[PDB]
């Protein structure tokens, strides 16, 4: 039950990029494709917890 | 699986489905080694079909 939102690039493979976002530095936030038609396993779902 | 990371001045790779982190800890039965030559623009075609 903890929330953290941050997009700063980190030293994934040492040699900290500090915003360089070069080689060995991969972005933390990845997006979703969510094709209009696709397999049920890769189709968006909506979930709510009470 | 940790080849030299000064391998070349320009290098591209994208692992989908397998996290490069702690790649030594996770392991499989057999691994194949392959060699290819594809032009600079066409290397994007190495993917699940596309």
């Amino acid at each position: 039950f903890e929330r953290d939102i941050s997009t700063e690039i980190y030293q994934a493979g040492n040699k900290p990029c500090n915003g360089v976002a070069g080689f060995n530095c991969y972005f933390p936030l990845r997006s979703y494709s969510f094709r209009p038609t696709y397999g049920v396993g890769h189709q968006p779902y909506r979930v709510v917890v009470l | 699986y940790s080849v030299l990371y000064n391998l070349a001045p320009f290098f591209t790779f994208k692992c989908y489905g397998v996290s490069p982190t702690k790649l030594n800890d996770l392991c499989f039965t057999n691994v194949y080694a392959d060699s290819f030559v594809i032009r600079g623009d066409e290397v994007r075609q190495i993917a699940p079909g596309q």
